[PDB]
């Protein structure tokens, strides 16, 4: 949507590059940033035979859902609460990716605002 | 060769059919069919045949401009969806001559009737040929029209393949 | 049947059933119907047949081929020695084709067995397949439809010369 | 004043749009009558055989025989080597052969050069 | 039966040969026109209008209804190309050149716009998708003996 | 697609003509020439044939249509194409 | 091979000493018995060929060609006995004798150990073939067809004779087993260029190679039906068999001497396939179809890979049964309407239902429907040619599109549409005709179950 | 594959807008749906492409059978201009035809919704060719237009078929075959959607306008189609444009290619290769 | 009628197929290859009796 107009019909220097973001260090302005926690171990995801694109930071909810689905057969309308937890975990993961884009954009704006201010000095 | 009158009437039928393809709805088509007829009636009496020809040529140009690109076609007419659909079922009658005797024995009445027809064809043939010889000019026939039978007990020359042709829904 | 070392497979790990639903499992009841109606009468007929075979037990043997001198030891144009060496080389060539087929069959059985984890869990089978195909390609690739032991030998010596030349100029450096 | 019809090889002028169709002099009428006479004479010759009750076989058609003969046996006797036939034969005959020779010879020389330098990927290539 | 005088011959040079050829092909001498006497081998075969059999009257009582041919009439040199299963030459409601320009223009426009759309793709305002364990180094078939470069992801 | 009969064809042919405002239903018979008896012109006859094509659902070529000058000839033409013999 | 040569020879006294009305029954029955015994040639080993004696041997290449050859003789007797029914007795017996003598020369040709014995029998097949074409062909053009057939073959085969004798003087032997061990590489000189051409042109003409194929549309079209069956099914394969053998002694020169003949074949197959689309004679169309298929065999033999050699062997067998079936199908219509024009008799599916099924099956094998052995052979050649040069897939792909078009065009024109009104003598198919078609197609489809027996020595 | 599918879905949907043969409309609908499946391939959603194959099978097969029922009742008439007034004359074929059309256009919770709407959402939120995305959405709107075209002319209005009425859809074979596919066209998408294991991560977070794009353009399609169809009943003449003729004649591709290519190939075969 | 069909077209074919698979196909290596079953935390292996450990405690997200 709107962000595409700004990059394509406007100043592309203050807009993130989706194929090259992030371009600033993870700690630039973030004192003491915590690493993302991973609940499911590599062996658990290997044993569960998750699709590689499903082996993300929400895999533990997916595993819990898959186990319920198997154990509730033939009742395919069960595990609806397990499914939602995984859907909600993926939603929060998507919002975190939206925040990374917004953070990248504001630093690009900040970088430029410094150049012009640091150029109006000259 | 088509006379001028034939050309006009063919155009009128063609124009109406394409008009119907555009209009679709019957009440709408009735309205514009009557306007189109009024156009043809406007020049019905045009004694000048040089001017009636010019009117015809312009109407055909107007038709070509206005024709429906995908007009309605009756299903079994040339170009229709069912055109020639049943030709694969049309078998000529001469094939029955090759049936095995055990196959013919299943229809003793049909084949007895068939022998009478073949006898009728055999006995008529010489007179049909003679009638065509005597009714045809020395140069040869100048049109494709065939004559009727002039006598009693005679059959119209060259009748067999018209009369005995396959039914339109043979199977 | 088959040797488990030649055609290996890991131990089977089956999860135990642990239902959380009062609904009956249709597969469980279909499985018991299958055993009673299909597997059981089929097993009885087989046992009858295997009793007949046990009354008449006879044997067949895997043919052994003694080793004969190979083409490198044959003197030129000596057809009697060349003939025995060439036939041996062709028998070995057919055997090497089957070895590659065995290694390919292991690789394909691994990919199917491991499901979505095959890219990681079949690394050993992939490595063995890579090594055998390289060795097979070295022996037999590019010989042509009229291949022979002589052409195979000519190809090996061309390769040995290249490996000997690449060494004297890799030990000079 | 509608836009004019522009015919092509693969889309003919409609009969109703053809100016010749509307000026029909007596000589044109006579020509049409002569054409109908020929068609009628041929139709009668065919029908007298086609309707004959005792005939069992194929009614040989000289027009069909002439057509197959003209499309095969009659061609070489009427061939003359000249500028048109010599150039077309050279262009259609030899042209494609020379072209495909240089496509494959070039491609194979490049591929051969890469293999000798170990620069062509043949990791799993053991069937040929 | 067919005699040599009833078979195609060489290009007719005189008006007396042209009349003899026209009679042979069952044509009016005025309608008979051979192909040009190049070296291509048509001889005296009539050059008939290059029209598809599809263009003939479907309501006429043809001797060969499927081919829309009469017994004895001269067959077009390319008749087997103009049968109703093959090349059609019927008039079209849209002119040939106009059809070609519109078809070409539509396709060329679409190809151009696809090239534009590839240069300016649509996407959502999200950073890259993140994966644990060094971007799944081992799952993607990474060398278990070599140590990968750490890929660390942070909260936000 | 139920079968046609000679009387059925005649009934429907005359039925259509009695719905045509230019024809007097009280002076219409199977042998009424469209031009000589009913006093219609050739444009009317084209419209009459078009109605018959619509009535029975198939086309009558112009070369054959122009010769159908009375109701009985229309019946015979339809009967012949549909292989109706009773 | 004497267990096949002697029984074949005995077919002659059997034919001459039989009761007048049993010449076809007797020769057909005993030729089928010989064909049955030929299955004993399938004792092939993985390493060594089956070497009977100093004169004869059989390997996986010649064995399938031998079985096809002996299978074809009874089929040809069945195909011929209708149109020879009014021939007088002595001339019938001489016709059968020519067929038997051709079989005798062929089975010895395919098993000859020595290339000069192969040569003599390879030329020997000309004589009975020429007699069959010129004596029992139907049209005036058979005389011209015989001369084109004879002098195209000899123009090539006489240089081959000089080359073979030259090789024997230089190597000391033409025995094929010896040449496998004593073969020396061919140095690249002008003199060796013409040795290569001498050793190959005779086989190229018989394939035929595009450009050198003009004899085939004459000979295959003017011959009687038995002549066409053997000409297309077996005699074209003498060229392929000869090339597959003689290329052993022509390496490495074949690497570059192949280029002009590969271009002729790859482009020629597209040319001849296109010609089929506009042929007016049904027999002529089938003849041009053979040239297109044999272009693949030429290419496969010249690139000299294990896959191309398996594909070439399969195609030769597959084409043999298919092309023979198509000629027999075309002949069955000819015996009714007495014309070879394809547009003359249409809609024959309406009049001859079962025969239209044979047409369909023959057409599907011709366009190489998988898993027929026609497709297996064509596929293996396409695979090997892709490795020779990826760009070849374009020419191979175009040819497969064109082949489908003319194969089904032949089917649609003759079998579908409306029947020709005035042709009223299309009597029902005879038991003989139906058996003749099924003895082609049934073995062809059965081989799909066990393809290895027709994949040649490289399998 | 993305661009190839996008042009297919748009081009064939556009052709469908002006066709009068009922089987041609459904056939062009299939081509357009196949184009959408190819788009799903191009955005790296193979399992959604497979699901659309499964759901499309139900209601597309039913639509052809419904048209076959109509064709049979009108004595082999396939032109919709000669149909009309069948809503009450053939109640069951009418019900199946409406259910089938609503399933094809992505009415919520019918079989077509469970694949087509996930596909549009995935395309809208993907890193994708911008032009391909627009072509897909427009093709989705055209789907509503030609679906309305069949219903409006086949079922509504007044009869336009011949006078001898032999409409009969009371054969049990006809009823039960359509009935089973009708049940599939309602529930199969829901049942298959709730039973298959997840193999990707479905995208469920997007702006409101990208979540309702498929439904909104479908509604706009129905509205525009209903205005065009009512216009056909106004006693006003016709002025055919270039766009109407381009659509009716299938972009002229058959008229040019099926004449030019055979002519060039068949001429060369005889003139050059043969002679 | 349906029972005669079930017997001739289901039961007998499955008997022949089951005999074919059990005693000819599965007696050869790698003819039938199953994807190995998925194992989830907390499962129990029937062959061994091993108990798979549960996943660690979830940082309970709000929902
Ligand atoms: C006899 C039949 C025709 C072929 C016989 C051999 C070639 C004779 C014709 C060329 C003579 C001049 C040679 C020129 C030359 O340098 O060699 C060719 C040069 C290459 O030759 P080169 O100079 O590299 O020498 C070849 C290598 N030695 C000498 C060791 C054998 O160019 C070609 O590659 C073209 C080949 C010409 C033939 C093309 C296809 C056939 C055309 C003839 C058809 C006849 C009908
Ligand atoms: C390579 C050869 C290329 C030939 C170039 C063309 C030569 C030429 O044009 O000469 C013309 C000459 C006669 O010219 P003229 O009598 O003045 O005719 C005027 C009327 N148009 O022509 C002649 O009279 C002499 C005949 C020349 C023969 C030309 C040989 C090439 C013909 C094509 C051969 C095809 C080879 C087949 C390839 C295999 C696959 C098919
Ligand atoms: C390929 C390699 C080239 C050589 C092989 C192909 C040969 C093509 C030429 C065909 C030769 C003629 C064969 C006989 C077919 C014929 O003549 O019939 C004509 C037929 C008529 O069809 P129709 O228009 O429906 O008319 C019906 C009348 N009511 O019309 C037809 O059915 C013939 C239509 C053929 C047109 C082919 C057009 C090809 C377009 C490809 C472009 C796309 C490229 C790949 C995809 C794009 C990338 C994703
Ligand atoms: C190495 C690779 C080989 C592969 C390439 C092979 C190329 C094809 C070779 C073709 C050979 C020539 C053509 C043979 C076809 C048959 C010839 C023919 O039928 O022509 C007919 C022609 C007309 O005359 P005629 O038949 O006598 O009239 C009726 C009375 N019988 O008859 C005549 O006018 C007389 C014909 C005489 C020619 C007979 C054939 C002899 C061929 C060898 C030529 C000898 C050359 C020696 C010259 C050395 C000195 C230069
Ligand atoms: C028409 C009438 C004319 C007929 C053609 C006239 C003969 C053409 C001459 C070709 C040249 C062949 C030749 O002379 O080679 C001689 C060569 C002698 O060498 P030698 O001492 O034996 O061994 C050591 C190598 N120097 O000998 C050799 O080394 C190898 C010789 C092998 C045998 C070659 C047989 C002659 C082949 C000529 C036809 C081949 C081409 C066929 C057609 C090509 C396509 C058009
Ligand atoms: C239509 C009539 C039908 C009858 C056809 C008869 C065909 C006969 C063909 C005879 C030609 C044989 C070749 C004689 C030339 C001498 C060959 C030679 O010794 O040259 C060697 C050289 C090899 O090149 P190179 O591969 O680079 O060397 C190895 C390093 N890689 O040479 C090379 O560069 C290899 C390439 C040689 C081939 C050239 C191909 C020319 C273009 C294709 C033409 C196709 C055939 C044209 C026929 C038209 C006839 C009118
Ligand atoms: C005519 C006969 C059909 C009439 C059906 C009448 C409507 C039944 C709907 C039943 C219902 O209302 O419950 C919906 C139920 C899902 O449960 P739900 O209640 O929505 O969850 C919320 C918690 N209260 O939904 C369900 O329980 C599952 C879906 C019910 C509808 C499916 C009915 C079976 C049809 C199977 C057809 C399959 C055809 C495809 C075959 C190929 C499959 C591979
Ligand atoms: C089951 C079905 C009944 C359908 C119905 O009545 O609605 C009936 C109809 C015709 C039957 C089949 C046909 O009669 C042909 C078969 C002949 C044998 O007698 C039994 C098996 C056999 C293969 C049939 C068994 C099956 O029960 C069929 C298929
Ligand atoms: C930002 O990523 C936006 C992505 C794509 C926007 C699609 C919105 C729909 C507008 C055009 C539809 C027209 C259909 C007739």
């Amino acid at each position: 949507g709107a962000h595409l107009a700004r990059r394509y019909l406007g100043d592309a220097s203050v807009e993130p590059d989706p194929l090259r973001m992030p371009t600033f260090p993870p700690d630039y302005g973030f004192p003491e940033r915590k690493e993302r926690e991973m609940v499911a171990t590599q062996q658990e995801m290997n044993d569960a035979q998750l699709v590689l694109q499903q082996r993300d930071y929400c895999a533990h909810y997916l595993i819990r859902f898959l186990k319920c689905k198997r154990d509730s057969f033939p009742n395919f309308l069960a595990c609806k609460h397990e499914r939602h937890d995984w859907d909600y975990c993926e939603h929060l993961d998507y919002v975190k990716r939206m925040k990374e884009f917004e953070r990248e954009r504001r630093l690009l704006q900040r970088k430029k605002r410094r150049e012009q201010r640091e150029a109006d000095m000259a | 060769y088509l006379t001028h009158q034939q050309k006009v009437l063919r155009l009128y039928k063609r124009a109406l059919r394409h008009l119907e393809s555009w209009c679709i709805h019957r009440d709408k088509y009735r309205y514009f069919a009557c306007l189109l007829r009024a156009r043809f009636d406007e020049h019905k009496n045009e004694k000048d045949m040089v001017k009636a020809t010019q009117l015809l040529r312009e109407a055909e140009e107007e038709f070509w401009h206005g024709q429906h690109p995908q007009p309605y076609i009756f299903p079994e007419s040339p170009g229709g969806t069912s055109y020639e659909r049943y030709e694969c079922y049309k078998v000529p009658e001469w094939c029955l001559d090759d049936w095995h005797p055990s196959e013919k024995a299943m229809y003793p009445d049909y084949f007895a009737k068939r022998e009478q027809w073949k006898k009728l064809r055999r006995e008529s043939w010489e007179r049909e040929v003679k009638q065509l010889q005597e009714e045809t000019p020395v140069g040869g026939p100048r049109t494709e029209a065939l004559p009727p039978a002039r006598k009693q007990g005679d059959l119209p020359p060259l009748w067999w393949h018209i009369v005995t042709r396959p039914r339109e829904r043979p199977m | 049947s088959w040797d488990k070392d030649v055609y290996p497979e890991p131990p089977r790990r089956t999860p135990a059933p642990s239902p959380q639903t009062s609904l009956p499992n249709p597969i469980t009841y279909l499985t018991k119907a299958f055993d009673l109606l299909v597997d059981r009468p089929v097993t009885l007929v087989r046992e009858f047949i295997e009793r007949q075979h046990a009354k008449n037990k006879y044997y067949y043997y895997h043919r052994e081929f003694r080793r004969v001198p190979d083409i490198t030891e044959c003197q030129e144009k000596d057809v009697l020695c060349m003939f025995e060496a060439e036939m041996q080389w062709r028998r070995d060539y057919k055997v090497d084709q089957e070895i590659v087929n065995i290694i390919q069959e292991r690789l394909k059985a691994c990919q199917q067995r491991e499901g979505e984890s095959h890219r990681q869990n079949c690394a050993k089978e992939l490595e063995q397949f890579t090594q055998v195909v390289k060795a097979y390609q070295d022996r037999y690739h590019d010989l042509g439809a009229h291949y022979s032991a002589r052409k195979c030998l000519a190809k090996q010596k061309q390769r040995m010369l290249a490996e000997r030349k690449a060494a004297k100029e890799a030990a000079a450096a | 004043s509608f836009p004019k019809y522009e015919a092509s090889r693969l889309s003919s002028l409609p009969t109703t749009l053809d100016p010749a169709e509307y000026d029909i002099s007596s000589e044109t009428r006579k020509a049409q009558a002569e054409r109908l006479a020929i068609r009628s004479r041929l139709k009668r010759e065919y029908q007298l055989q086609y309707y004959d009750p005792s005939r069992r076989g194929v009614i040989e058609d000289p027009a069909l025989v002439r057509w197959t003969y003209a499309r095969s046996a009659n061609i070489y006797p009427n061939f003359r080597p000249n500028t048109k036939t010599s150039l077309l034969g050279a262009l259609f005959g030899i042209g494609p052969l020379v072209f495909w020779y240089y496509v494959f010879k070039t491609d194979r020389d490049r591929k051969e050069k890469l293999i000798q330098e170990g620069k062509l990927d043949r990791t799993f290539n053991i069937s040929y | 039966h067919i005699t040599k005088d009833m078979l195609p011959g060489p290009y007719p040079k005189t008006p007396e040969e042209r009349a003899a050829a026209a009679k042979k092909y069952n044509m009016r001498v005025e309608d008979y026109e051979p192909y040009p006497d190049d070296g291509t081998g048509y001889g005296d075969y009539p050059k008939l209008p290059d029209r598809s059999q599809q263009e003939r009257d479907p309501w006429y009582d043809w001797d060969h209804p499927d081919l829309r041919l009469n017994w004895g009439e001269p067959m077009h040199w390319d008749l087997d190309m103009y049968i109703r299963n093959r090349v059609d030459t019927s008039p079209t409601p849209v002119n040939w050149n106009l059809m070609c320009k519109h078809l070409f223009g539509f396709v060329a426009f679409m190809l151009f716009m696809f090239w534009v759309g590839e240069t300016y793709p649509a996407y959502q305002p999200v950073g890259p998708k993140q994966y644990p364990y060094n971007n799944l180094y081992l799952e993607r078939g990474g060398d278990p003996n070599k140590e990968p470069e750490p890929v660390v992801h942070y909260e936000i | 697609a139920p079968p046609l009969t000679l009387e059925g064809i005649k009934d429907r042919v005359l039925y259509v003509l009695k719905l045509y405002d230019k024809i007097d239903p009280e002076k219409l018979s199977v042998n009424s020439h469209f031009m000589k008896d009913l006093g219609l012109d050739s444009l009317d006859q084209v419209e009459i044939i078009m109605a018959m094509e619509d009535e029975f659902g198939f086309e009558i070529p112009d070369i054959d249509a122009e010769k159908l000058m009375c109701p009985q000839e229309i019946v015979d033409y339809i009967a012949d194409k549909k292989d109706v013999y009773e | 091979m004497l267990k096949y040569i002697i029984p074949t020879i005995m077919l002659m006294p059997l034919t001459w000493l039989s009761k007048n009305n049993m010449i076809w029954v007797n020769s057909t029955a005993h030729s089928l018995l010989i064909s049955f015994t030929s299955l004993l040639l399938m004792n092939q080993f993985g390493d060594n060929s089956l070497n009977f004696s100093l004169l004869f041997f059989s390997d996986s290449l010649s064995t399938p060609l031998l079985i096809l050859t002996m299978w074809l003789l009874p089929l040809m007797l069945m195909a011929s006995q209708h149109h020879l029914s009014k021939e007088n007795l002595t001339r019938k017996k001489l016709f059968i004798t020519m067929l038997i003598s051709l079989q005798l020369f062929l089975i010895m040709t395919f098993t000859a150990m020595e290339l000069i014995l192969f040569y003599i029998l390879f030329e020997a097949t000309l004589v009975p073939t020429l007699i069959i074409i010129t004596r029992w062909g139907n049209q005036t053009e058979r005389l011209n067809a015989g001369l084109y057939f004879l002098f195209y073959t000899l123009a090539g085969s006489l240089p081959l004779l000089v080359a073979l004798i030259y090789i024997q003087n230089t190597v000391g032997s033409l025995n094929f087993l010896m040449l496998q061990y004593w073969v020396q590489p061919v140095h690249n000189s002008w003199s060796n260029v013409f040795m290569w051409l001498a050793c190959m042109m005779a086989f190229m003409v018989k394939m035929p190679l595009y450009g050198l194929h003009l004899w085939l549309p004459k000979a295959h079209v003017e011959a009687p039906i038995a002549g066409s069956m053997v000409l297309a099914a077996v005699l074209l394969k003498l060229g392929g068999y000869g090339m597959l053998r003689i290329t052993l002694i022509l390496n490495p020169m074949t690497d570059f001497m192949a280029y002009p003949f590969i271009m002729l074949s790859l482009w020629g197959m597209i040319m001849t396939s296109s010609i089929c689309l506009r042929q007016t004679d049904l027999k002529s169309l089938i003849a041009y179809s053979s040239v297109s298929h044999m272009a693949l065999v030429i290419v496969a033999i010249l690139i000299q890979t294990p896959w191309s050699y398996m594909g070439a062997t399969a195609l030769m067998i597959a084409h043999g049964l298919t092309s023979s079936m198509l000629f027999c199908l075309a002949n069955s219509n000819y015996e009714r309407i007495h014309s070879r024009t394809m547009i003359l008799a249409r809609g024959l599916q309406t009049l001859l239902p079962l025969m239209a099924t044979w047409w369909l099956l023959a057409s599907l094998t011709n366009l190489a429907l998988p898993p027929t052995i026609n497709l297996i052979g064509e596929l293996f050649v396409v695979m090997s040619t892709f490795s020779w040069s990826n760009i070849t897939i374009i020419l191979m792909g175009v040819n497969m599109v064109i082949t489908a078009l003319y194969s089904l065009y032949m089917l649609i024109m003759t079998q579908r549409g409306k029947y020709t009104y005035h042709i009223n003598n299309i009597s029902p198919s005879f038991t003989r005709e139906n058996a003749l078609m099924s003895l082609h197609i049934l073995p062809l489809l059965l081989l799909t179950l066990n393809p290895k027996i027709i994949l040649g020595p490289l399998y | 594959t993305l661009c190839l599918g996008a042009i297919t879905t748009l081009f064939t949907a556009m052709c469908a807008l002006t066709q009068n043969d009922i089987k041609k409309i459904i056939a062009f609908s299939t081509s357009s749906q196949l184009g959408l499946m190819m788009v799903t391939i191009g955005i790296n959603q193979p399992y959604l492409a497979f699901l659309h194959i499964c759901t499309h099978a139900f209601f597309k097969a039913m639509l052809f059978m419904c048209s076959g029922s109509i064709i049979h009742s009108l004595n082999d008439e396939q032109d919709i201009r000669k149909m009309g007034g069948l809503f009450k004359a053939m109640p069951f074929t009418t019900t199946a035809l409406i259910v089938g059309s609503l399933a094809l256009t992505g009415m919520p919770f019918l079989t077509g919704f469970y694949s087509k709407d996930l596909i549009i959402e995935a395309a809208n939120t993907s890193y994708t060719n911008a032009w391909a995305l627009l072509m897909t959405l427009i093709a989705t709107s055209f789907t509503a237009i030609y679906s309305t075209r069949i219903i409006f002319f086949a079922l509504l209005g007044q009869p336009r078929f011949p006078t001898l009425v032999n409409i009969n859809e009371n054969n049990p074979l006809l009823i039960n075959s359509i009935k089973r596919l009708l049940i599939g066209s309602l529930f199969a998408g829901y049942i298959i959607s709730n039973n298959i294991p997840p193999t990707t991560i479905p995208q469920m977070t997007m702006p409101y306008y990208l979540k309702t794009t498929a439904l909104i353009v479908t509604i706009l399609g129905f509205i525009l189609a209903l205005e065009i169809s009512n216009m056909t009943k106004n006693l006003k003449y016709h002025y055919p444009s270039n766009a109407f003729k381009f659509s009716t004649l299938l972009g002229y591709f058959p008229t040019i290619m099926h004449r030019l290519a055979p002519y060039m190939n068949l001429s060369m075969s005889q003139k050059s290769a043969s002679s | 009628r349906h029972s005669i069909f079930a017997f001739t077209h289901v039961l007998i074919p499955v008997w022949i197929i089951h005999y074919y698979l059990k005693y000819h196909v599965t007696t050869k290596p790698y003819t039938i290859v199953e994807k190995k079953p998925r194992i989830f935390p907390g499962d129990t292996i029937l062959e061994t009796g091993e108990v798979i450990p549960p996943m660690k405690e979830f940082p309970d997200q709000h929902h």
